[PDB]
């Protein structure tokens, strides 16, 4: 009896879906299908510097008074960009929903970009990105996708290269958001204390003026700075996409795998329109680095080959405990209504991936695992003492077993 | 001629062996180079890159 997500689309193209909980405080979003994936290297940092400039103020809201506004009845406003999907979402009160619908239609539309605020973000993008090198594992999972997906789109980071970043100006800005932020591409979703008639008068009142080869690549790259305490290491393979269905199963071989050796052990399944990685990125000492390598192969093809139930209902528990990820929490499934929408185009309810998770068998995972893991070519990021990482015929024959 | 044969009675059985050499050899030989190149492809594409921090 899970909550069904109402939706409604406008005719110019703006899928509104809600869903009704008890929570007095309810969060609604923008979903824009537009990412990373959509530039063409002359824009590359576009989506998020515009992401900076969308909260400095409006055409009607005039800089901070805007964001007084959303101080004023103690909202929460937050933002993000990936490589497909950029949202805007507020979690605020249930009986402060229409302002917030308005503000959020400010924000996708009639925004201002300040040349003032042009300048102050660039810097700001800029030191972050010079600062952003710290973090390793986004620098490991970026030279991943770059060295996975060379030559494409998909190759290049969310943020831009510095370059770009510094030359940009606010016509640029402006084709990005006339460009990608059409109407049959975006989503209003809200969660929580909402109701779906009032949120579709809302929309229908303001938000109604919104005008109307991907490649995977076997490569070993490795950045080595030997001043680096830990290693990080991410090892991936190609998925299958956001529309098959697999996917279910990949997740529960994901889950099976868990986590056993050196630290920090993970398991990723990231998922692009009909691409993704699917993969591990462990980080470690410099010996622990090939073992666990070692080790980790080891663990996929026991998943191609020696299977049994009991793992396999683990994999399906955790998973389904993994459902808590819908939750009822308005933030969290409102994201996934976000998600739900742009990707496979309608919400799939949480019976629908009981069904789909209960059909999983042990032969049917190691069937999947076989096609998706075994005997395929890797991509390889390492970043730091990674000396001892082996190079790619060693790691493309621990992808397959002589026995 | 005899004397020859006499010297060497496995003059024509030799020759047979080289020729059954000579035609594994020449079928042998480019596919254990192929095999050497696809395995010593991976580092003869490799491309180094410094990148100071600068």
């Amino acid at each position: 009896s899970v909550p069904e997500t109402q939706v409604s689309i406008l005719d110019n193209g703006l899928r509104v879906a809600s869903e009704q909980s008890s929570h007095a405080t309810c969060t609604v979003g923008v979903w824009i299908d537009a990412g990373s994936r959509y530039e063409t290297e002359k824009n590359n940092g576009a989506g998020y510097f515009l992401e900076h400039l969308a909260f400095k103020g409006t055409k009607n809201r005039p800089g901070n008074a805007l964001e007084k506004e959303v101080e004023s009845i103690g909202a929460h406003l937050n933002a993000y960009s990936t490589r497909e999907h950029t949202a805007y979402l507020i979690k605020a009160l249930s009986k402060d929903l229409p302002k917030v619908v308005e503000l959020l239609a400010d924000i996708v539309q009639n925004s201002s970009l300040e040349d003032s605020q042009i300048e102050k973000e660039r810097d700001v993008i800029l030191r972050e990105m010079q600062e952003n090198d710290a973090s390793m594992q986004n620098v490991v999972f970026d030279y991943l996708h770059a060295t996975a997906f060379q030559g494409t789109p998909l190759a290049q980071a969310v943020e831009g290269p510095s370059e770009n970043v510094r030359r940009l100006s606010r016509t640029d800005l402006t084709d990005y958001l006339n460009r990608h932020y059409k109407a049959p591409r975006m989503v209003l979703a809200a969660a929580g204390g909402v109701e779906h008639q009032q949120l579709l008068d809302l929309a229908q009142k303001h938000l109604s003026s919104v005008s109307r080869p991907c490649r995977f690549t076997g490569s070993e790259i490795r950045h080595r700075d030997d001043a680096l305490p830990l290693a990080h290491v991410a090892i991936a393979v190609e998925g299958p996409g956001w529309a098959n269905p697999d996917n279910v199963t990949l997740q529960v071989a994901n889950a099976i795998i868990g986590h056993y050796l050196c630290q920090s052990f993970q398991t990723f399944n990231i998922s692009y329109s009909d691409t993704g990685l699917l993969g591990a990125h462990f980080v470690c000492d410099a010996m622990s680095i090939d073992d666990m390598v070692f080790f980790l192969q080891g663990q996929w093809m026991r998943l191609c080959t020696s299977a049994t139930e009991s793992e396999v209902t683990r994999g399906k528990n955790i998973l389904r405990n993994a459902l808590v990820s819908h939750l009822d929490g308005t933030t969290p499934v409102c994201e996934d209504i976000g998600r739900s929408l742009l990707t496979y185009g309608r919400r799939i309810p949480l019976a629908e991936w009981e069904s789909r998770i209960q059909e999983v068998d042990a032969q049917m995972l190691r069937d999947i695992c076989s096609k998706y893991f075994y005997d395929q070519c890797p991509a390889v990021a390492g970043y730091g003492p990674i000396e001892q990482l082996p190079d790619y015929n060693r790691i493309r024959s621990g992808m397959f077993w002589l026995r | 001629t005899f004397l020859r044969w006499a010297s060497e009675p496995e003059h024509d059985h030799r020759k047979r062996m080289g020729l059954k050499m000579l035609l594994m050899m020449g079928l042998l030989l480019p596919l254990t180079y192929a095999m050497k190149r696809h395995k010593w492809s991976v580092l003869k594409s490799r491309k180094l890159a410094y990148r100071p921090p600068k």
